[PDB]
RNA sequence: GAUGGGGAAGCUCCGUUUCAAAGGCCUGAUUUUAUGCAGGCCACCAUCGAAAGGGAAUCCGGUUAAGAUUCCGGAACCUGG
RNA sequence: UUUACUUAUUCAAUGAAGCGGAGCUGGAAUUCAUUUUCCACGUUCUAGCAUUCAAGGUCCCAUUCGGGGCUGAUCCGGGUU
């Protein structure tokens, strides 16, 4: 008869992100005339750590084409990008690591990152460290580019959507065991209050569907219907299957 | 001459930050400006039923100028003229026991929506002018059909403000001639002939033609391109 | 309609801001000076410590209006007692009234001023 | 007068002319504020029937309410 | 810094108390060489057409 | 946490730069008056929020029954003009 | 049932800055050589710099100061995209 923890997270009282030390939202440049028709050159001034993020961020300074001033942008640094490097962004920029290109302007097989889902959204896909998007083909009529996402899903995106050539820096991060509750603590201290996790089966029935009983056990199937309501969606929500995965992935 | 030099600027992408250009096309206009413009756009993007869009036909410039020239000879009394008439009438009937007839019969343009509608129903009106910009259009949509049924020559004319300047108001939305002077009777007959040729004789045809349906600039260009490609090949 | 307007931002046009021309006065009588010298300086403080300050430090000790600042206290002392004031120190006493230590310039003897104004 | 024609025409709400006017005016009202001053009655005949007069001191306000 | 004369807050050079001497020298060399390369690139473009 | 807006029968709720016509400080000219008109430059925004965070500038000696980096004596510093 | 259109409605962004349609020019296919077509349209060795209605050109006025218009920076549609 009590509101469960995953229900309480939605209120965002103690579950908001700890954003104080963050460098700012990591976004591509606003899709403007310069990027739509030619290219614009910026300079990588700093490669800096972002609190709560595995991948480093790149501060790239461009010139404002309409007013005399500098515009600093916060890109997600791709591996191999260095300070003092010239970044070129636009339809006419070259196929070099760190450059921002429309997906249609790159050949099949190109590896991009910080890929826009829609043109002008300033980057949605393949933003985490070591992640990348593979261009697998173009549909020049009704211009669309087929891409493979880090999850392996195939997506059809507008050919005007932009991405950064290369792979997001900081790859191999999850290969190192955290080795310590303290290291997990410091990891999540700068992301959000989602750790540590009490098992629902170790709670009382009032606190969780898995709570109670003279032994710790679920009692009913942990696979929960997609049509279940809040307070019921604990366990494996809308699971197609369960158990140890054996064989090959990528069903088709 | 040898001290000054030519230094052309490279205003292409990535150089020589752009000069000030006319951005009036891109101005973020106030909400009321945007709303009135988009309302004018919507009123022609939709299909306009034939009762409306008969007002998109207005009297042409020359006939309108002639009509207002004739109507300007029958302006209603101003405050000063009415005061002078009142003095010349009271100070005459008091002395001479006149039957309030110390003034001649007036010839003035008839205005006011209810007054003009009643004159049309009674067939007193010899020429009705209906403004094409009555903002609630229901006030004058029936007027072309009422005039056609009562055999009253009517003209849809540009400007309720113009009719207002005719009748010493800001706007009038209507202006009617019921009686005209002898010296202007022939001009009235010729003007009525032209007006019937333009509006009343064409009413039975304009009553079957829907208005609007007009695409924007870019939609028009796109449809022209697709007709040039799919239809002409 | 055909002006250049080289900026895409439309701001509120500047219009005439007429100053107020009321048809009647708002108060109909200006209030007299709410803080004149005679209520800026409420009364001298004649405690033993204050009298020692008067005798030795050339400092007159006054109870002053709680609304009066150092400028007002200095002006009121100058007007009421015809003395130039070197320095004014003020405190709010624990009883909610304001005490002012007014050190006069070296040309004036605070003891003589106190004797002139009636407290010794 | 014209108020009687207004009254009769306003009862043909599913006619072509009133449907067109309904669409255009509903769009314009949705563009304006939820509550806003109207410069003049949209239906002067209805306003007169409900006691409005075209004199100073009479005010028309248009208001949007969730259905 | 508002209470000290200009001599304490600057250096007699092209960028005073903003850039160091080595960075100013590098800026000079880069500006000169890149403008020279711009001239030679312009003439190369003119003589490749 | 107001405003602009939207929700709510409503007490009020959301939202904090958002679908807003959100602005005064520089000055040629105006000096029939250094102003409105009218040359010409700039704003993705109220306010509150720390007596341990940031922050303009003071020290010594003496003095009271009880005040002291505050008073007295001497010697400085900062800000505004 | 499938398709089209956009102005209702919905989503997103921007200080609503370059949208759409033509035109100029730069190598190209051919014409019934009228005309029809494709692409591009001032930037890529370098952690420099790029702002004052941009100089220049041209026209007007008005003089010891200069100011203004056109072009530089093609035309049209005012649909911010
Ligand atoms: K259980
Ligand atoms: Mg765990
Ligand atoms: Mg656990
Ligand atoms: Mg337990
Ligand atoms: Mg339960
Ligand atoms: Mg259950
Ligand atoms: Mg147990
Ligand atoms: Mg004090
Ligand atoms: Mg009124
Ligand atoms: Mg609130
Ligand atoms: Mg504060
Ligand atoms: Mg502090
Ligand atoms: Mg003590
Ligand atoms: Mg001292």
């Amino acid at each position: 008869g009590r509101v469960i923890r995953n229900q309480r997270k939605g209120a965002g009282s103690i579950f908001t992100s700890h954003t104080r030390l963050r460098q700012g939202a990591a976004k591509l440049r606003t899709l403007d005339y310069a990027e739509r028709h030619g290219y614009i050159r910026g300079i990588v001034k700093q490669i800096v750590h972002d609190s709560g993020r595995g991948a480093p961020l790149a501060k790239v300074v461009f010139r404002d084409p309409y007013k005399y001033r500098l515009r600093e942008e916060i890109f997600i640094a791709n591996e191999g990008v260095h300070t003092g490097q010239f970044i070129y962004a636009g339809k006419k920029a070259s196929l070099n690591v760190g450059n921002v290109l429309p997906l249609g302007s790159v050949p099949e097989g190109t590896i991009v990152s910080n890929v826009e889902e829609k043109p002008g959204d300033r980057g949605a896909l393949a933003r985490a460290s070591g992640n990348y998007v593979i261009i697998i083909g173009h549909n020049p009529d009704e211009n669309k580019t087929r891409v493979r996402l880090p999850s392996g899903a195939k997506k059809v995106i507008s050919s005007d959507a932009r991405g950064v050539i290369g792979v997001i820096a900081g790859g191999g991060r999850v290969d190192k065991p955290l080795l310590k509750a303290g290291r997990a603590f410091h990891k999540y201290r700068l992301k959000r209050n989602s750790w540590p996790k009490t098992r629902g089966v170790a709670m009382n029935p009032v606190d969780h569907p898995h709570g109670g009983g003279n032994h710790q056990h679920i009692g009913k199937a942990s696979t929960i219907s997609r049509g279940a309501v809040s307070g019921q969606k604990a366990g494996l929500i809308a699971a197609r299957r369960t158990g140890l995965l054996r064989g090959s992935q990528k069903t088709q | 001459n040898p001290l000054t030099h030519s230094t052309p600027k490279n205003f292409g992408i990535g150089q020589a930050v752009q000069p000030k250009r006319n951005l009036s096309r891109y101005v973020k206009w106030p909400e009321y400006v945007r709303v009135q413009r988009q309302k004018k756009i919507l009123s022609i993007r939709l299909k306009v039923p034939p009762t409306i869009a008969q007002f998109q036909y207005t009297l042409d410039r020359n006939t309108a100028a002639e009509t207002f020239k004739l109507f300007n000879k029958y302006r209603p009394e101003t405050a000063a003229e009415k005061k002078e008439r009142l003095t010349k009438e009271a100070a005459a009937v008091a002395e001479g026991k006149s039957k309030q007839d110390a003034s001649p019969k007036p010839y003035a343009v008839k205005y006011g929506l209810n007054h003009v509608v009643a004159l049309i129903e009674n067939k007193k009106a010899k020429l009705v002018l209906i403004a094409n910009d009555v903002d609630p259009i229901e006030l004058v949509v029936f007027l072309p059909a009422l005039c056609k049924k009562m055999g009253v020559p009517y003209a849809i004319v540009k400007g309720k403000a113009r009719l207002g300047t005719l009748v010493n108001q800001k706007t009038s939305a209507v202006a009617a001639l019921t009686e005209v002077r002898a010296e202007d009777e022939a001009a009235l007959a010729k003007l009525v002939s032209t007006i019937d040729a333009n509006f009343a004789d064409k009413y039975d045809e304009v009553k079957k033609h829907w208005g609007g349906g007009i695409l924007g600039n870019k939609a028009q260009a796109k449809m022209d391109k697709r007709a040039k490609n799919s239809d002409s090949a | 309609a055909l002006k250049v307007r080289t900026s895409a931002t439309f701001r509120l046009p500047k219009t005439l801001k007429l100053a107020r021309a009321p048809k009647y006065a708002s108060k109909a009588v200006p209030h007299y000076n709410r803080l004149d010298s005679y209520k800026v300086i409420e009364q001298p403080i004649t405690s033993e410590t204050a009298m020692k300050k008067v005798e030795d430090g050339n400092i007159l000790v006054f109870q002053v209006s709680m609304k009066a600042n150092k400028y007002q206290i200095k002006k009121a002392v100058k007007e009421l007692y015809e003395v130039d004031v070197l320095k004014v120190n003020t405190l709010v006493r624990p009883n909610g009234t304001k005490k002012a230590y007014v050190r006069l310039t070296a040309d004036y003897d605070a003891l003589d001023i106190a004797n002139r104004i009636g407290y010794i | 007068g014209a108020y009687k024609y207004l009254e009769e025409l306003q009862r043909k709400k599913q006619s072509d002319v009133l449907r067109f006017l309904q669409r255009v005016r509903v769009w314009e009202y949705r563009q304006k504020n939820v509550i806003h001053r109207a410069a003049r009655p949209t239906r002067p005949d209805k306003a007169r029937r409900l006691g409005y007069k075209a004199k100073q001191g009479f005010v028309i306000y248009r208001v949007r309410v969730r259905r | 810094y508002a209470t000290v004369s200009k001599t304490h807050k600057t250096v007699s050079r092209a960028y005073g108390g903003s850039r160091c001497a080595n960075c100013v020298k590098e800026r000079i060399i880069r500006a000169f060489l890149i403008e020279e390369q711009k001239i030679v690139k312009k003439v190369v473009k003119e003589q490749t057409e």
